[PDB]
RNA sequence: CAAGCUUGAGUCUCGUAGAGGGGGGUAGAAUUCCAGGUGUAGCGGUGAAAUGCGUAGAGAUCUGGAGGAAUACCGGUGGCGAAGGCGGCCCCCUGGACGAAGACUGACGCUCAGGUGCGAAAGCGUGGGGAGCAAACAGGAUUAGAUACCCUGGUAGUCCACGCCGUAAACGAUGUCGACUUGGAGGUUGUGCCCUUGAGGCGUGGCUUCCGGAGCUAACGCGUUAAGUCGACCGCCUGGGGA
RNA sequence: GUUUAUUAAAAACACAGCACUGUGCAAACACGAAAGUGGACGUAUACGGUGUGACGCCUGCCCGGUGCCGGAAGGUUAAU
C-alpha cells in the first residue's frame, strides 16, 4: 500500500512496484466481494464449491497423466 | 418487585404493584421528620394556580441530605424506607460518631453498606467527591449545579447522568433528558444510579388511585364551554380550532423558553 | 509440521518476541496464511493469537498505514 | 468440577478402604457434591443450557446409579441419604 | 448393546465364510460351546478350541469345498424379541432335510433327526442349510 | 495461587515516577500475598499506532503468583488511574522467569 | 431366587485441543452524523436516463467530537457442540471429548409410548437503543400494462434485558447402541520407541474428507462414519387431488 | 361514581391505560403594575397542556392550504 520511490528511480518501474505491491495485498479483489452482501449460506455454499472444484481437478489431471501416452 | 394482581374485581383487573421486601416496616427516623401539609394548588392569593391537585392522604417531610458535604468520616447504611414525598427511596445512614441522616438510595446498594463522602473516597456507588476526581464516562446521579447548593439533577427514581467530557474548570455531561450541560468541576455528585427504577412499571389500575396520590380529574377542553375554554363550545363533538392551552398558547410544537441567562452553558438542545 | 521451528523446539510463540515475529506479517499488516508459511496447524493457530496480543499492546500495526 | 484436594477428602471420607475411588457412595457423594456446588452458579447464570443439560445428565445418572444401589442391597443406602441430605 | 451373542457369534461366521476366513475368534459361551459341537458334528465347520482363563474365546476354523463356502444360509429364528418354541411333531425342515434346525431340547442342544428320534420338542435356534 | 503477567503502558510525561508505581504494586502484591516472579521495564519506545496522541510509551512487564481478589484491584485501580493508557493481563498456568526477547 | 467375574457401563489420578455456553471490560479498520478549515460546478446512479444531493458551497480533502453493529489477514470439505449454532483480545464461573500407566463398583447396560427440556430465522409484549442494511411505503425508470426485477429515500425489523409461539429443504431428505466384513490417498488432535542431522521412520488411539473391491439398490449411488449380513427399541408409510 | 339545587341522572363529565408537545430549575405555566407565591421544600421514571379513554386485532395514504419547527442564499422592511 504504502510505496515510496527510492532514489534515481524510473516512473515505469516505480509504478511497476506499486501495481505488484497492490496485487500481493489483494486490495483490488476485497472491494470486488465487500461491494454487496452475502449470506452465510450463500458464503458456505460457494466455499464448498471451491473446494470441491479445487479437490477434483488436481485429482482428474494426477489421474490423466498415466493414460494418453500423446 | 412488579406483581400482578388477581382479576377479582374491577379496579383491582388492571393493578400491578412494585413491592421491595427489603423496605423497613415501622415508623420513620422521628428527629429527622417535618411537617408538610397540602397546599392544594393555592398560591399565598387564595387562587388556583396548577388545577388538577387537591385532596390524597397525609404526608410528612422527611430531612433528605442532598448535599452530602462530610469530608473524611465514612458512614454506614442501616435500612431503607419509602418516602412518599418521592418517587425514590431514603437510605437511613449513620455515622460512625452518632449522626443520622437520609440519602438518596442508589441502585446496588443495600443493608449494611458503607460510603465515605469528601473527595479523599474511593470509586463505588454512594460515594460523594468533586467532579475533578470522578473519571470521565461515570454515570453520577444527584448532580450540583453549583458548589455548595445541594444536589439537583438526576434524582427521581431511576436517573443518571453520564459524564462526557471535562476540559479542566467544566465537566460536560449528558442530562436524562438527552442533552449535554457544562457544569462547574467544583460540583459534587453521588455515585451510581438511584435504586428503585421498577417505579415507571406501575400501573394505578383505578381513578382511586389517582386520588389516592392527590391529583384531580383533568377535563379536556372540547367539552367545556366557549367561555370556560376556547376549545369548548358546538352542537356536539367538534373542534374546529388549533390546539391550544386555556390562555391561548399554542400547545403542539410552540417552544416556551426565553430564559437567555442560563444559554452559555447548553451545549445542544435536546431532542 | 512447525518448519519454522524443528530445529528450535520452542513450542510456545510469545507475542513479546517481535523480532522473529514479524516475519509472518507482510508489509500491509497482514498474517501471512499457513498455506504459504508451511506452520503447523497449532503453532499457525497459537501464533495469529500471538499476532493479535501484539497487535493490541501496540507492538505491530494493524494496517500498513493506520492514521 | 471439583477440586484435588476436595475430590481426594470426599473419596477419603466415603471410602472404605480410602483408595477405591470409583464405589457406589464414593460417586453418590461426588455426584452430590458437584450439583451443589453448581446449584449457586445456576442463580447468575441461568442461561447457561450448555451446562444446565450436564448437570441433568449428572442428576439423571446419580439417580440411576441410586435406583441400582437401593434394588442391589437396602442397607447402605438408607444410611448414604440421611449422610448426604438426598430427599429420596 | 450386545444382546444376543448368538445372533453375534451367526454373524461372526457367516462374515468370515463370506470373507473367506480361515478361523473366526470370538469371546466364547456355554451355549456357544454347544452350538459348536452340533456345527462341528455336521461338517460345518473345520474344528473349535476355546482358549483362555478368564475370557475364554472360541477360534472356530471354517470349512471351504472347492471355493464356495460349506454353508450356505445361517438364520437365527427364535431372537430375544419373539421366542418360538415347537413340539416334537412341530420341528421344521431345512431344505426338505438338507438342511438343519438347530434345537435346545432339555437332554440338550441337538438337531432335528436327533431330537425327532428321540421324541421330544424343544425351542429353535438357527437354521443352517 | 493463579500465575498472572501484567504488561503496562503509560504516558511518557511521568516516566520518573514509574518505579514508584511499580514499588506501590509490588508492595500490593506481597502484601495479598503473592509471589512475584519477574519483574522489569522496558524503557520508553515508539508505539506501532498513535494512542492518544502520543506515540512514544514507555512499557513495564511483571508476571507474579497473585490472588484473583488482588488481580481485580490491580485492574481496576489501571483503569481508574490515567497515568496508564493500557494494560493487558494474561493467565499463565505456569511461573516463567526467562528475561524477555526485548531486553536481551 | 442367592452367590460369584470383568470384557459392557460409570469413577479416580495427569496432561491435550477446541468460534462449547453464560457474565463483565478493552483496541483498531470501516459506515453515518455534528463543528471547524482549504477548496469550486458538479456529486450520485444506470445497458442508457431521471427521481435524489448541489452556488444556502454539494462531492473531495484534513482536524476534533457523537453513536450503533460486526470483528479485515489468520480461515481450512479446520475445530467444538445432541441439534439449532458458535470467529478480535482479556478476565470470572462452567459443560463436554481424547490418550500414556495404574486399582475398585460389579450388569449398575440399550431404547422409549405419555412427560419434561433445548431449539435457526421470521413474529408478538414491556423498557431502551438505532450507525449501516432493509419488508410496508414515496418518487424515477423499462415495458402494451410492471402493484416486480433496476435506481433515489425510507418505517417495523435487524441490536440489548426479561417475557410469548415452537415453526424450516431444523438435510447426510439416512432415528440410538453393540460387534462382525478387502484397501489407497489425506486433514486435525494425543501417545511408545528409535542416532529426532528436515514436517526422520516404525505402531497405536479419537474426529473427519475423497476414491473404491465384495456386498446391496429399480438406478443414481452407499461402501468399516455402509444404503453389506444381524441383534434391542421407538416413530412413520398403504394411489394422486380434496388437505 | 359525578352532572344541570327547583321539569333533562343519560349515550353527557371523570377515570386507570395510550399518544403528542414544552419544560435543565432562578424550569414551563398561573395568580400578581412589583415584591412574592403555587408548581415544589419536587428534579425528565417529575411537572403542565392537548387529544382518545379498561382490554383483544390495528392507527392505512396525502403537507395542495392554515398552524409548529429548522435555515438566513436572495427581495422588502420600523425606530435610529
Ligand atoms: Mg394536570
Ligand atoms: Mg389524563
Ligand atoms: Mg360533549
Ligand atoms: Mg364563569
Ligand atoms: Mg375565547
Ligand atoms: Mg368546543
Ligand atoms: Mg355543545
Ligand atoms: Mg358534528
Ligand atoms: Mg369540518
Ligand atoms: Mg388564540
Ligand atoms: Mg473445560
Ligand atoms: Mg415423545
Ligand atoms: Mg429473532
Ligand atoms: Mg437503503
Ligand atoms: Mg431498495
Ligand atoms: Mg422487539
Ligand atoms: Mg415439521
Ligand atoms: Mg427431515
Ligand atoms: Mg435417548
Ligand atoms: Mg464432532
Ligand atoms: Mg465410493
Ligand atoms: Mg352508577
Ligand atoms: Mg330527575
Ligand atoms: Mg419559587
Ligand atoms: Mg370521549
Ligand atoms: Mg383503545
Ligand atoms: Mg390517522
Ligand atoms: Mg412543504
Ligand atoms: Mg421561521
Amino acid at each position: 500500500p504504502v510505496i515510496k520511490v527510492r532514489e534515481n528511480e524510473p516512473f515505469d518501474v516505480a509504478l511497476r512496484r506499486f501495481k505488484r505491491s497492490c496485487e500481493k495485498a489483494g486490495v483490488l479483489a476485497e472491494v470486488r466481494r465487500r461491494e454487496f452482501y452475502e449470506k452465510p449460506t450463500t458464503e458456505r455454499k460457494r466455499a464448498k464449491a471451491s473446494a470441491v472444484k479445487r479437490h477434483a481437478k488436481k485429482l482428474a489431471r494426477e489421474n490423466a497423466r498415466r493414460t494418453r501416452l500423446y | 418487585a412488579v406483581v400482578k394482581c388477581k382479576p377479582t374485581s374491577p379496579g383491582r383487573r388492571h393493578v400491578v404493584k412494585v413491592v421491595n421486601p427489603e423496605l423497613h416496616k415501622g415508623k420513620p427516623f422521628a428527629p429527622l421528620l417535618e411537617k408538610n401539609s397540602k397546599s392544594g394548588g393555592r398560591n399565598n392569593n387564595g387562587r388556583i394556580t396548577t388545577r388538577h391537585i387537591g385532596g390524597g392522604h397525609k404526608q410528612a417531610y422527611r430531612i433528605v441530605d442532598f448535599k452530602r458535604n462530610k469530608d473524611g468520616i465514612p458512614a454506614v447504611v442501616e435500612r431503607l424506607e419509602y418516602d412518599p414525598n418521592r418517587s425514590a427511596n431514603i437510605a437511613l445512614v449513620l455515622y460512625k460518631d452518632g449522626e443520622r441522616r437520609y440519602i438518596l438510595a442508589p441502585k446496588g446498594l443495600k443493608a449494611g453498606d458503607q460510603i465515605q463522602s469528601g473527595v479523599d473516597a474511593a470509586i463505588k456507588p454512594g460515594n460523594t467527591l468533586p467532579m475533578r476526581n470522578i473519571p470521565v464516562g461515570s454515570t453520577v446521579h444527584n448532580v450540583e449545579m453549583k458548589p455548595g447548593k445541594g444536589g439537583q439533577l438526576a434524582r427521581s427514581a431511576g436517573t443518571y447522568v453520564q459524564i462526557v467530557a471535562r476540559d479542566g474548570a467544566y465537566v460536560t455531561l449528558r442530562l436524562r433528558s438527552g442533552e449535554m450541560r457544562k457544569v462547574e468541576a467544583d460540583c459534587r455528585a453521588t455515585l451510581g444510579e438511584v435504586g428503585n427504577a421498577e417505579h415507571m412499571l406501575r400501573v394505578l389500575g383505578k381513578a382511586g388511585a389517582a386520588r389516592w396520590r392527590g391529583v384531580r380529574p383533568t377535563v379536556r377542553g372540547t367539552a367545556m364551554n366557549p367561555v370556560d375554554h376556547p376549545h369548548g363550545g358546538g352542537e356536539g363533538r367538534n373542534f374546529g380550532k388549533h390546539p391550544v392551552t386555556p390562555w391561548g398558547v399554542q400547545t403542539k410544537g410552540k417552544k416556551t423558553r426565553s430564559n437567555k441567562r442560563t444559554d452559555k452553558f447548553i451545549v445542544r438542545r435536546r431532542s | 509440521k512447525f518448519c519454522r521451528f524443528t530445529a528450535e523446539g520452542v513450542q510456545e510463540i510469545d507475542y513479546k518476541d517481535i523480532a522473529t515475529l514479524k516475519n509472518y506479517i507482510t508489509e500491509s499488516g497482514k498474517i501471512v496464511p499457513s498455506r504459504i508459511t508451511g506452520t503447523r496447524a497449532k503453532y499457525q493457530r497459537q501464533l495469529a493469537r500471538a499476532i493479535k496480543r501484539a497487535r493490541y499492546l501496540s507492538l505491530l500495526p494493524y494496517t500498513d498505514r493506520h492514521q | 468440577s471439583l477440586s484435588t484436594e476436595a475430590t481426594a477428602k470426599i473419596v477419603s471420607e466415603f471410602g472404605r478402604d480410602a483408595n477405591d475411588t470409583g464405589s457406589t457412595e464414593v460417586q453418590v457423594a461426588l455426584l452430590t457434591a458437584q450439583i451443589n456446588h453448581l446449584q449457586g452458579h445456576f442463580a447468575e447464570h441461568k442461561k447457561d443450557h450448555h451446562s444446565r443439560r450436564g448437570l441433568l445428565r449428572m442428576v439423571s445418572q446419580r439417580r440411576k446409579l441410586l435406583d441400582y444401589l437401593k434394588r442391589k442391597d437396602v442397607a447402605r443406602y438408607t444410611q448414604l441419604i440421611e449422610r448426604l441430605g438426598l430427599r429420596r | 448393546s450386545m444382546q444376543d451373542p448368538i445372533a453375534d457369534m451367526l454373524t461372526r461366521i457367516r462374515n468370515g465364510q463370506a470373507a473367506n476366513k480361515a478361523a473366526v475368534t470370538m469371546p466364547s459361551s456355554k451355549l456357544k460351546v454347544a452350538i459348536a459341537n452340533v456345527l462341528k458334528e455336521e461338517g460345518f465347520i473345520e474344528d473349535f478350541k476355546v482358549e483362555g482363563d478368564t475370557k475364554p474365546e472360541l477360534e472356530l476354523t471354517l470349512k471351504y469345498f472347492q471355493g464356495k463356502a460349506v454353508v450356505e444360509s445361517i438364520q437365527r429364528v427364535s431372537r430375544p424379541g419373539l421366542r418360538i418354541y415347537k413340539r416334537k411333531d412341530e420341528l421344521p425342515k431345512v431344505m426338505a432335510g438338507l438342511g438343519i434346525a438347530v434345537v435346545s431340547t432339555s437332554k440338550g442342544v441337538m438337531t432335528d433327526r436327533a431330537a425327532r428320534q428321540a421324541g421330544l420338542g424343544g425351542e429353535i435356534i438357527c437354521y443352517v442349510a | 495461587m493463579r500465575h498472572y503477567e501484567i504488561v503496562f503502558m503509560v504516558h511518557p510525561d511521568q516516566s520518573e515516577q514509574v518505579p514508584g508505581m511499580i514499588e506501590r504494586y509490588t508492595a500490593a502484591i506481597t502484601g495479598a500475598e503473592g509471589k512475584i516472579h519477574r519483574l522489569e521495564d522496558w524503557g520508553r519506545r515508539q508505539l506501532a499506532y498513535p494512542i492518544n496522541k502520543l506515540h512514544k510509551a514507555h512499557y513495564v512487564l511483571m508476571n507474579v503468583e497473585a490472588p484473583q481478589e488482588v488481580i481485580d484491584e490491580l485492574e481496576t485501580t489501571f483503569r481508574f488511574n490515567d497515568a496508564v493508557i493500557r494494560s493487558m493481563v494474561m493467565r499463565t498456568k505456569h511461573a516463567v522467569t526467562e528475561a524477555s526477547p526485548m531486553v536481551k
